[PDB]
């Protein structure tokens, strides 16, 4: 839908009771190369944190903006780890905050807390306004109602029994009801329109699933709870991977035949509306400069599902170094292209079907097609002198009004074409090297004193050639050629008098020094 | 000298002076009367002079004196006859002079006139006028006058009960006799009174101010003497519940007479609402509406009859009354006796109501017999019996007599446009009814797992009416064609002017409906006729369906199943 | 593209009660209307691909997508009259041909030359509309075309009277499952040729009128035509729901080297062609046009020409077998459609820069703009979900321990990464295990007995097993481990 959908606001609630401190019974074997040590294992807190942060990493890679997350560990209190500003939505801040929270207390107070505090703080968090929501509300003056506050809460906890799940769902429904009632009166707290819930229950491998799965169940016209049960370790990570794929409408790609194994990527599902559960695009041999402007119907950010691994790291390093990669679908047709546009790897979806703009009318038949003296190199110089560059800092024009650089570009483009003949045979002042300083300076807005001196030198040199009657380009008596060239020079200069006063000075000099009987 | 000559001379002298001096003539007449008080000529001359002078009192006194003294003079009889004729400016003066005479004198003069009367009708009229003027004499004259009128009517051998003497007796003599409390009459005579009054009332209304109100009042008076039209029926039903369970002549006489009276009133209202001439016609039918798929309801639109509720209520009331009349033995016997005493021809309206009631009842063989009787006695307007026989035959699964009745129904029906219905006798409603009947007959003929194909063709052709309601019926027919694969109907292209039907039949002939072998002609020829037949889509569907009905009248051979 | 789906059932072979003139079948009226449409689309819309699909009991493709409107004109009078009406199969065939020729994003206007008879059963329109709409299953109703379509229904059945006596809600619903992208056209009044021509003129005005524009580069102007006509775009349905069309005047604002723009995602690619506002090759073919100069210079220098199609909407103009022509592509409407160029309203002239960003000899370029936050493939993240990642981390830890004290900086960087990840995950048991591995590696030192190697390894092991306890000595996240001098 729009920007303000359920995926625009996602809150993570991770349990932090001493229940999430026992090992997950999935001993790791980091000891490979006498008698090895006892294998290490990760707590349920560690597994939930790892999987949640992988979810966050994938979302941040594919959606750098307009998709935010809130991280709420649920302990004795409810410690919110980051805010809704698009500056605390950073992985490094989240790792710092989780390190501050630390491992769950094993022997402080086992049954003094629960998870419901995290959920109450999460629903109290869904009411706040993201900076994008505030901007939309302040833009929709007197109509700031078509901006939803839909969200989503993900809860990873070691539920004791199914009744615990049901009372958690009752608690969250009650919290949304009460907080909606509270936010109806107030103004700086939005009313939640849809708060989907996920209540992933994690248990060690080998223990019975004391809580069974349950499909989506609408507890309200504002809630839709769904319960998952999955073993801690790799299964929980896979569950949250499926969750991130289905929350943001992601898709998978399995790029193969990479010259040195497969590499899996995660992008938006819109990149696979052309082909139509992972596509298997095959790497194609890159050419140096075969073509440079491909017709891409969409560019989507990607994120490796195995980023640290050697094949995906090799592919991403190759892409980041500067070159691109063309991918083919299963004679062969090129359907995609991976390009890194300045440290951001993109997946372009090229078009391989018939072009409706095929066999277009020849430019040699249309209007002006039978003309062979076009100032094509002159216009090339015009194009290359009127290029575009980005400006970071804002500049002030006079007072209280900063200049939009696009407006400056358009003003310059209009300025440089006040007098600009099209065919070579039309113009004569633009066909000799003497007037190059005059042409390249007069079009400017503010002339330096050296520029004025150069214009004076050019005018005096033109007078000298007139005195010597050096033949002019063909582009029609010897004196008539110089008379018409002076007339064209006056036409050029007379059109730029409004730029400044030095243009007026050079115009007066030109009028005085021209050979006008 | 005889006194007659002197009296004549005095009369001549008085008469001669009348044009000159009325006072002198009056004085001469007075002197002559004083001289000869027994001279009737002088009294007659004085009476004539007083009448010519427009003097009411003097003329009345002279006339009374002449009548008292000289009743044998034919001039007195002529004057009495003239006065009676005037009573039955000069007429007003004569009527005023009549009031001058005493009531006893007027009664005596009326009695003398009645005695001297010769014609039966004139004597009856004079007696009725005298009774109206002097009710005191009706005690010993009212019954005799009515008896004499009835005897004269019987002797005159009047074919119809509409008789002048009977009409006078019912209108005037009967109410006068009934209202006379001093006059005592037996209940057996009240029976004859009410019989003749009812006969007169129904004969007048079937064929005046209010025959129905007069008959109802007479019935109420007769019922009270022996002691709305709807409440009395239920009251009499309660009386039956108090009497029918166990000579008791009063109760049986009531249960016959009052019930038959309300029955006849409701029946007249019914047959005046439907077929108003017999008092566009309305025919009670059984129009099967779901072709494409005791206390019953008559479905009738309020547009064709703006007062349907009251008419239906009257029909229900009359049906219940007639059912009660034939329910128990004594009332049934007495009702049959009185009805067969009257005209057994049953007229037309009563027969129509009886046929409608039988068709309502549920028995249709007796209904068909009654309709044969009605037709013998007798879509246009008159051809109601045809429609009624059509529905009656269709009721008892006949499915063939219905078909000939329908086919003959529309022979006199030319116009370019189950549930007990009630439709007019116009094409707009009748023609769909006939086509529904024929479609039902052929639908039950064709969908019987047999090898018949003309039946299926007749279903298809008659399915054009009221589209797209026959959508599922035609789809089932096409499925049957696909199963069989050998449809044969040479008449198919002469009547099926439906683009949906045509383009479904051309579907069957290429690949995907199966190459069904369609014998619709009596390779290129089949499509060549189809190109022509699609040009006929637009012609009046009713007209082509009627042409199919009349020209292809050989539907019957298939319909015999 | 344009798919002309035309009925050929028996319902369309019905003579029309037209006064005065001879009887025309409705197929003839359809043929005349399509004839005039093809005349207009071959005189003023010559660059459009049109395909004629005839449907009855089964769909058929008479002529494939072609610009040879004489071929389509020939086909109009070369048709048969297969009977029965089936529309769902026709729409299935339309989807098949559209997706098999153009793909899944090229718009396709579908001109359904229907009749209004709908059908009777089986695959009829009422049956398939009532059943398959709520039935789904394998055989889905192909009405919401899988491409930006616009279904026009040219129901040539009198006024909407003949449509309202039997059924018009069915057709108006048929348009509705296309998300309202369509228009019902009904022959006003009688079925005289003038009225069917009026209906097809309404269609021509609604769908096949060329998009004339003006191309400007300051004062250098050109009266151009953009094919196809750009389709309106909506940003979203909550903030900016109204559709925004491009500006009639394409304003070139600047030029970006075709290597600096790289390959930009675009909404749709368009063809800019000059128009005149053997005559066309002698009067208008000799006056110099701006599109020809622009195309030549763009092809030679190898550049694009950024175009302002509206407020906060920007485009691009470039060059282009061998046949090249001026081309134009619409970027997505927004402040920053191309993140490697920054906000398009922050692009300005190079004359306002301090130096020349492109370089004195054109060996540099300001583009591409690096994003603020490096993505996970640019930083050094620590993923330990799969055991292989953790094993690789510890093996890299131990391998650099043998190379100590030669590779001490990389070793300490790797160990600091490991400790930071362990603390942020609460994986202290990994820390104590790694300390024990450091001790084991110290025990296996070579006989050369490098002096600094033992000291640094022992100090790192001490710090590791002191941080593994969790006390506030070195368990702080930012307390990076420092070696021994
Ligand atoms: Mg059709």
């Amino acid at each position: 839908m729009k920007i303000f959908s359920e995926s625009h606001k996602t809150v993570f609630v991770v349990d932090h009771c001493p229940y999430m401190a026992e090992s997950c019974r999935q001993h790791v074997e980091f000891d490979m190369l006498i008698i090895p040590l006892a294998p290490i294992s990760k707590s349920l807190w560690t597994c939930s944190v790892e999987s949640s942060m992988e979810y966050c990493r994938i979302m941040y890679d594919i959606f750098p903006f307009k998709k935010l997350v809130n991280f709420i560990v649920s302990d004795s209190g409810a410690h919110v780890l980051n805010s809704w500003t698009q500056e605390d939505q950073n992985l490094q801040e989240l790792m710092a905050a989780l390190a501050a929270v630390g491992p769950p207390n094993p022997r402080a107070d086992p049954e003094c807390c629960s998870i419901l505090h995290g959920l109450v703080a999460a629903v109290e968090t869904l009411c706040k306004i993201t900076e994008y929501q505030h901007e939309a509300r302040t833009l929709l003056m007197e109509n700031a109602e078509r901006v939803g506050n839909r969200g989503r809460i993900i809860c990873i906890t070691n539920a004791k029994s199914d009744s615990h799940v049901r009372m958690l769902e009752d608690c969250v429904q009650e919290t949304i009801h009460e907080h909606n009632k509270l936010a109806a009166n107030s103004d700086h707290l939005m009313q939640i329109q849809k708060c989907e819930l996920v209540l992933i229950h994690t248990y060690p491998v080998g223990e019975d699933s004391l809580v069974s799965d349950r499909s989506k169940k609408e507890l309200s016209p504002v809630l839709t709870s769904e319960v998952h049960s999955v073993r801690a370790g790799r299964h929980l990570a896979t569950k949250l991977n499926i969750l991130v794929q289905q929350h943001f409408d992601l898709a998978s790609t399995t790029i193969t035949n990479i010259p040195m194994y497969d590499v899996e990527l995660l992008h938006h599902k819109d990149a696979h509306v052309d082909f139509l559960e992972t596509i298997t695009l095959k790497w194609c041999t890159p050419r140096t400069n075969n073509i440079e402007l491909h017709y891409c119907t969409g560019a989507y950010r990607i994120s490796p599902v195995d980023v640290n691994s050697r094949p995906s790291s090799c592919l991403t390093n190759f892409l980041l170094n500067g070159r691109s990669v063309l991918l083919e679908q299963p004679s062969k047709v090129i359907s995609h292209m991976l390009s890194s546009h300045g440290g951001e790897i993109f997946l372009h979806v090229l078009s391989s079907s018939r072009s409706i703009l095929e066999d277009p009318p020849s430019i040699s038949e249309g209007c002006g097609g039978r003309v062979t003296d076009y100032r094509i190199t002159d216009f090339g110089e015009f194009m290359r002198e009127n290029r575009l560059t980005p400006f970071l800092d804002p500049r002030y024009k006079i007072d209280g009004s900063l200049e939009v650089p696009l407006e400056r570009a358009k003003d310059q483009l209009e300025k440089h074409t006040r007098y600009w003949p099209m065919i070579i045979s039309q113009t004569t002042i633009f066909n000799m090297q003497a007037v190059v300083p005059l042409a390249s300076v007069i079009v400017k807005e503010s002339l330096t004193e050296e520029d004025v001196l150069n214009c004076q030198k050019t005018i005096y040199n033109l007078v000298d050639m007139e005195r010597k009657n050096d033949p002019l380009p063909i582009s029609p008596k010897r004196d008539e050629q110089y008379r018409i060239m002076w007339n064209e020079l006056e036409t050029l200069v007379r059109a730029h008098i409004n730029n400044s006063e030095k243009h007026q000075r050079v115009l007066e000099c030109l009028m005085a020094c021209r050979s006008k009987p | 000298m005889s006194a007659q000559g002197d009296c004549e001379f005095l009369v001549q002298r008085a008469r001669e002076l009348v044009p000159q001096d009325l006072w002198a003539a009056k004085a001469w007449l007075i002197t002559a009367r004083s001289l000869y008080p027994a001279d009737f000529n002088i009294q007659y001359e004085m009476y004539t002079i007083e009448r010519n002078a427009e003097r009411t009192a003097t003329a009345g006194r002279l006339l009374y004196d002449m009548f008292v003294n000289f009743p044998d003079q034919p001039v007195v009889w002529r004057e009495i006859s003239i006065i009676t004729s005037a009573l039955r400016k000069q007429t007003q003066f004569l009527r005023s002079l009549f009031e001058t005479l005493p009531g006893r004198v007027q009664c005596e003069m009326l009695l003398k006139v009645t005695e001297q009367c010769f014609n039966t009708l004139e004597r009856s009229e004079m007696l009725l006028l005298l009774l109206r003027r002097f009710p005191e004499t009706v005690v010993q004259h009212g019954v005799g006058l009515g008896e004499a009128l009835l005897e004269a009517e019987t002797i005159e051998e009047q074919e119809s009960p509409v008789n002048c003497f009977r009409k006078l007796f019912v209108c005037d003599v009967l109410p006068l006799i009934i209202n006379n409390h001093d006059v005592r009459l037996p209940a057996n005579l009240l029976y004859k009174y009410l019989n003749k009054a009812a006969e007169f009332y129904i004969n007048y209304v079937t064929r005046i101010v209010d025959p129905w109100e007069r008959l109802f009042k007479i019935l109420n008076v007769v019922g009270m003497r022996c002691e709305s039209y709807g409440d009395i029926l239920h009251r009499m039903k309660d009386l039956c519940r108090y009497m029918n369970n166990f000579a008791h002549a009063k109760y049986k006489n009531q249960v016959v007479y009052s019930t038959m009276l309300v029955f006849f009133k409701n029946a007249f209202q019914y047959v005046n609402s439907i077929q108003p001439s017999l008092f566009v016609p309305l025919v009670l039918l059984e129009d099967v509406s779901n072709v494409y798929g005791r206390n019953r309801h008559i479905v009738v639109n309020k547009a064709e009859l703006a007062n349907s509720t009251e008419v239906l209520e009257s029909f229900k009331l009359a049906r219940e009354s007639w059912e009660l009349l034939y329910s128990l033995e004594f009332l049934d016997k007495e009702f049959t006796r009185i009805c067969l005493a009257w005209k057994t021809d049953t007229w037309l309206w009563l027969r129509i109501f009886l046929t409608d009631m039988i068709i309502y009842q549920g028995q249709y063989k007796k209904a068909i017999a009654s309709l044969h009787h009605l037709a013998a006695l007798q879509t246009l307007e008159h051809q109601r019996a045809l429609i009624q026989l059509a529905t009656c035959h269709f009721a008892l699964g006949e499915y063939r007599m219905t078909c000939e009745k329908v086919l003959d129904l529309m022979c006199y029906m030319v116009l370019p446009i189950s549930d007990l219905k009630l439709l007019p006798c116009t094409s707009k409603a009748i023609m769909p009814y006939c086509l529904h009947l024929m479609l039902a007959c052929f639908k039950l003929r064709a969908f019987t797992d047999n090898r018949d194909d003309m039946a299926l063709g007749h279903v298809i052709v008659l399915l054009q009416q009221e589209w797209p309601r026959g959508e599922n019926l035609f789809l089932k027919a096409v499925n049957k064609i696909c199963q069989q694969g050998n449809f044969q109907y040479e008449n198919f292209f002469n009547y099926v002017t439906n683009i949906d039907m045509l383009e479904e039949f051309a579907y069957l002939r290429t690949q995907e409906g199966g190459k069904i072998h369609l014998e619709l002609l009596p390779k290129e020829d089949f499509r060549l006729a189809m190109e022509r037949q699609v040009s006929r889509c637009g012609e009046n569907l009713m007209v082509v369906l009627h042409r199919f009905c009349i020209n292809e009248k050989i539907l019957l051979l298939q319909t015999l199943t | 593209p344009t798919v002309v789906v035309m009925d050929v059932s028996l319902s369309m072979t019905r003579p029309v009660s037209i006064e005065g003139s001879e009887e025309y079948q409705r197929k003839h009226l359809a043929a005349h209307g399509l004839t005039m449409l093809f005349e207009h689309m071959a005189t003023n819309y010559k660059l459009e691909f049109t395909a004629l699909v005839v449907f009855s009991s089964l769909w058929e493709l008479m002529v494939p997508f072609t610009r040879d409107y004489n071929t389509l004109q020939e086909a109009l009078s070369n048709m048969d009259d297969y009977d029965k009406t089936c529309l769902e199969s026709a729409l299935v065939g339309v989807c098949n041909i559209v997706q098999q020729e153009w793909g899944g994003a090229i718009p396709c206007q579908v001109v359904l030359v229907t009749d209004g008879c709908l059908g009777i059963g089986r695959g009829s329109l009422r049956h398939s509309l009532a059943t398959q709409n709520q039935r789904s299953e394998s055989n889905r109703f192909p009405l919401p075309f899988p491409f930006p379509s616009k279904l026009y229904i040219m129901c040539m059945a009198n006024l909407e009277e003949l449509q309202s006596t039997d059924s018009l809600e069915c057709l108006e619903r048929l348009i509705d499952l296309n998300n309202g992208e369509g228009q019902i056209f009904t022959i006003d009044g009688p079925l005289c040729l003038k009225n069917v021509q009026s209906m097809f003129g309404k269609l021509i005005d609604l769908a096949y009128t060329p998009f004339h524009a003006v191309l400007k580069c300051g004062h250098l102007t050109a009266d151009v035509q953009v094919f196809p006509r750009p389709e309106p775009f909506v940003v979203d349905e909550e903030i900016d729901p109204i559709p925004k069309v491009i500006n009639t005047d394409l304003e070139i604002v600047g030029f970006i080297d075709i290597a600096d723009i790289s390959s930009p995602p675009v909404l749709s690619r368009h063809l800019v062609l000059p128009i005149a506002l053997n005559s066309a090759n002698q009067i208008a073919g000799k006056i110099p046009n701006f599109c020809v100069l622009l195309h030549g210079s763009l092809k030679v220098e190898g550049m694009v020409a950024i175009v302002q199609l509206g407020p906060e909407w920007h485009g691009m103009l470039y060059s282009q077998k061998k046949k090249s022509n001026l081309m134009m592509s619409l970027f997505e409407p927004g402040p920053e459609p191309l993140p490697w160029l920054g906000k398009m309203a922050q692009l300005g002239p190079i004359s306002d820069a301090k130096e020349n960003p492109y370089g004195e000899d054109d060996n540099k370029s300001p583009f591409p703009l690096q994003p603020k936050n490096k993505r996970s493939y640019a930083q050094n993240v620590t993923v330990w979900i799969k055991p292989s990642g953790l094993q690789t981390d510890v093996q890299k830890i131990l391998r650099n321990a043998r190379k100590l004290p030669e590779k001490t900086q990389t070793f300490y960087k790797e160990l600091n990464r490991l400790r930071k990840a362990a603390l942020a995950f609460g994986f202290l048991d990994l820390l104590k295990g790694v300390a024990d591995m450091l001790e084991r590696e110290c025990t296996l030192l070579p006989e050369t007995a490098h002096p600094d190697a033992a000291f640094q390894l022992t100090h790192a092991a001490q710090q590791l097993k002191l941080a593994s306890t969790g006390t506030s000595e070195y368990a702080a996240y930012d307390q990076n481990i420092t070696p021994l001098h």
